[PDB]
This record gives structure tokens, sequence and C-alpha cells, in this order.
């Protein structure tokens, strides 16, 4: 919102580049940092680390209840059945969204997101709008910001990642899916709903 | 630490700011600022419990509204000139130094393979946290408890929308690094890690939602019986 006292965006960017460009050349002088270094970190999570890691677990679970009860007693473990795990999700803890109750995730103190299976968490999950009312109005804020009606006598249950266990939201099969392919279940399943803000995609 | 980031409970922060769509990405200098997480913490700047301290100590008004990533320049800046490892007067220098050429070279350096070893293997085998303790956990599955009102000025996960609560024992995961000694460059010392079931009526009075819970984490240390 409107602040009196702020600079422009562009003035910010501009200052930000300096400040970093610094720090980067300092660090590349004392041997630890190098431009491949930096090159691979943004690789890995613009192409390789991603939410379509975690739509492969939802719907291994979705087809599968056997791997789906593996996957509620020990989230890391059952994901590296599929080769998926890593930094920031060595302690995943994964939760089931049924018809009486619904889940969402939140890092009040911070940011802190399943990395392995979500990628890294989008801007809005990082800033204070969403991580100070998650936790105080979620009903409401589920209606107000993202048009998901989660009717009063339905629990709502806010997991805060105040540890290194990391939540992650399991969402229910949509209607209307029996005997679809596995690819065709992972079309309806977004990081919104591994975050638990919408549902897994209608039709 | 009774920070403005401790931010779960707080009023008037506005409406959500949501693109449609986004880049991992915006600017060339977050993946700078990301790619120094591993190099810092292999360089031994900080481990990650000192990380979020060093943002914690942040203007909190620069907090509340910079990009994200700038959060992690100044913690980096922060535990740099903590160890000794970042000379600020010369980090001044070349900032105005790049203010006014900003098209001017990077140092020249080596490549090193061990570092994106380090990479990859940080990455996919992970930095885990969980430690053996020779002590049994204190709490199990249905304890009633009561969490510290205690309000250290160094590092802790206390947020303070929890403070003094009560709540129920829902689940014990095992022993991890403990924040408190960690964030505050006092080793590991680890301790058992419960989830904590709060209702919202708990934490937010009478008129909370009859039907909602917050699952919070909580160290041993942390919670005593409430006594059931
Ligand atoms: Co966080």
């Amino acid at each position: 919102t409107e602040n009196i006292l702020r600079k422009s965006d562009e003035e910010i960017q501009k200052e930000i580049t300096a400040r970093v460009k610094a720090l980067e050349s300092m660090l590349i002088e004392q041997g630890i940092l190098t431009t491949s270094m930096i090159d691979r970190m943004a690789e890995i999570y613009e192409n390789e680390v991603g939410p379509h890691l975690g739509a492969k677990v939802v719907v291994k679970a979705w087809t599968d209840p056997e791997f789906k009860k593996r996957l509620l007693a020990d989230g890391t473990e059952a994901c590296k059945e599929l080769g998926i795990g890593g930094l920031q999700g060595e302690d995943m803890m994964w939760v089931e969204n049924t018809d009486e109750v619904h889940h969402v995730v939140v890092c009040t103190l911070c940011s802190c997101y399943p990395w392995p299976v979500l990628g890294l968490p989008p801007n809005w999950f990082k800033e204070p709008q969403y991580r100070s009312r998650v936790v105080r109005e979620p009903r409401q804020l589920l209606k107000e910001e993202f048009g998901f009606e989660v009717p009063p006598s339905k629990e709502i249950k806010v997991w805060d990642s105040s540890s290194e266990m990391r939540f992650v939201v399991l969402p229910q099969r949509p209607a209307g899916t029996d005997g679809w392919s596995e690819e065709e279940l992972a079309t309806l399943v977004t990081r919104e709903s591994m975050i638990g803000v919408e549902p897994a995609k209608a039709v | 630490m009774n920070g403005v980031y401790d931010v779960g409970g707080t009023d008037g922060l506005g409406p959500i700011n949501r693109p449609a769509d986004e880049p991992v990405f915006r600017a060339e200098w977050e993946k700078v600022a990301f790619a120094m997480f591993p190099a810092t913490f292999r360089a031994g700047f900080m481990g990650l419990d000192e990380f979020r301290f060093g943002i914690e100590q942040m203007n909190p008004a620069e907090y509340l509204e910079s990009p994200y990533y700038w959060h992690w320049i100044r913690t980096y800046i922060h535990h740099g000139v903590r160890t000794g490892k970042i000379d600020l007067e010369e980090l001044e220098r070349r900032t105005q130094y790049y203010r006014e050429n900003p098209d001017a070279p990077l140092p020249e350096h080596e490549q090193k393979p061990e570092l994106i070893e380090f990479v990859n293997q940080a990455v996919y085998g992970g930095l885990p946290a969980s430690r053996e303790v020779d002590r049994p956990p204190k709490f199990k599955e249905g304890d009633v408890v009561r969490f510290s009102t205690a309000s250290p000025k160094g590092h802790a996960r206390r947020a303070r929308y929890v403070r003094g609560k009560t709540g129920t024992v829902v689940k014990h995961h095992g022993a991890y690094i403990y924040p408190d000694t960690a964030g505050n460059g006092l080793g590991e010392c680890p301790e058992h890690l419960y989830t904590v079931r709060f209702t919202a009526q708990e934490l937010w009075g009478p008129e909370g939602d009859p039907n909602s819970s917050v699952y919070y984490d909580c160290w041993e240390p942390y919670i005593e019986l409430v006594d059931t």
C-alpha cells in the first residue's frame, strides 16, 4: 500500500543491484562464490525442482492406497520412493484434506516451504499479508483472496512451520475423475492445492 | 526476539499482492542473493538458525516492504561483519563504485568444481537437522501443555501469538537442532520436537472460530504440562 516515505520501485532496484554486485565482488574475491555456482543454483530451481514433483506424489497417493498410507506415515521416506527429496524437505509431513477437514500451511516467522516438492515459494507466501492473516482468519482469507469457501461447519487446520518439519497438503481427488491416468490427474494438481489455499482443479 | 517479523496475528498489513503469474527470479540480483546462501553456509558465515536471526534483526520498516531476497543480503552482511569476513568500509566503497559503474566487470576468478558438487549434494541430499539424543521424550500424544512465556532477546522460534497458550500434543517427531542455542552461536544442543494443536478460541479469544485450530511446532523446553 501507499507509503509516502518510500522511493520508487526503479530506485529501489537500482540501489539493491549495486549493493548486491558489491557484496558479490567481495565473496568472489574470497574464493567462496563463482559464476558457475550461481548459475547452477538458478538452473535447479528454475527448471529442475518445482511443483510438478509434488503433483507426481499426489497422483500416486490418489491411485495407490498403500502408498498414500506410507506418505501420511512418513512423507520424507515415501517421497524418496519416487526419487524426490532434499534441501528444505528433509522432514516432510503430508496432511490429508477430507470432507471433514481442510488444511492450509504457513510460515508465520519467515518463509519456510517444502522446496523438494513445490520448488521455491511464490512471493505472496513469503510476504507479511498472507503470513499474518492466515493463522487468525483463515476461512475469511481463503474466501476473499482465493475465492475458496470452506463451509463454517468444516474444520480448518492451519499448520505453522516453526521447525524444520515441512507440512504439505494432500488435496482431495476431484469428482468426475474415476479411472483417469496419473498424467490426466496431475493436470488437476496445483502448487496452491498443496499449500491448501485452493482445492485441486475441478472437472 | 520480539521483532516485527513475528507477524502471525498482526492486523493491518494490507491485502495480499498476488499476480496471476510470476517468474522464480524477478531479476539477476535475486539469483545472486539466492546462490549466496549455500556459498556463505559452506564458508562458515552462519548456519540456518543464525541466518534467520540475522533477518530478524533488520530495520522492521525495511523488512516489511523490501523485496524478499534483500532480507537475505542483509543477513549475509550481518554475519560477514560479525565473523570479520566482510569489511564494511570496503563494502561501502564497492557499492558506490558499482552505483557509478553498473556494467563494470566482476573480479577475475577461477571456477571450482567443489562448489558445484556442494550445491548438488545440498540440493538433492539435504541438510537434515534431526539428531539423536540420550534422553527419551518428556511428552507424548494427548498431553495437554502450556507454551512458555519467556521472551528471549536472542533467536528462538517462540511466536508471540502462542506464548502462554495451552494446547494438545499432536506428534513427537524426535530430536532436532535447537534454535535458541543454534541461532545464537551456541551450538546444536538438540531437543525433542512436538507438534502442538491450539484452538482458534485459545489463540484469539471467545469470539474465535469454534471449528479452527493452529498446529505449531514446539521444542521440548518450550512446553510443560499446562498440567495435563
Ligand atoms: Co520460513
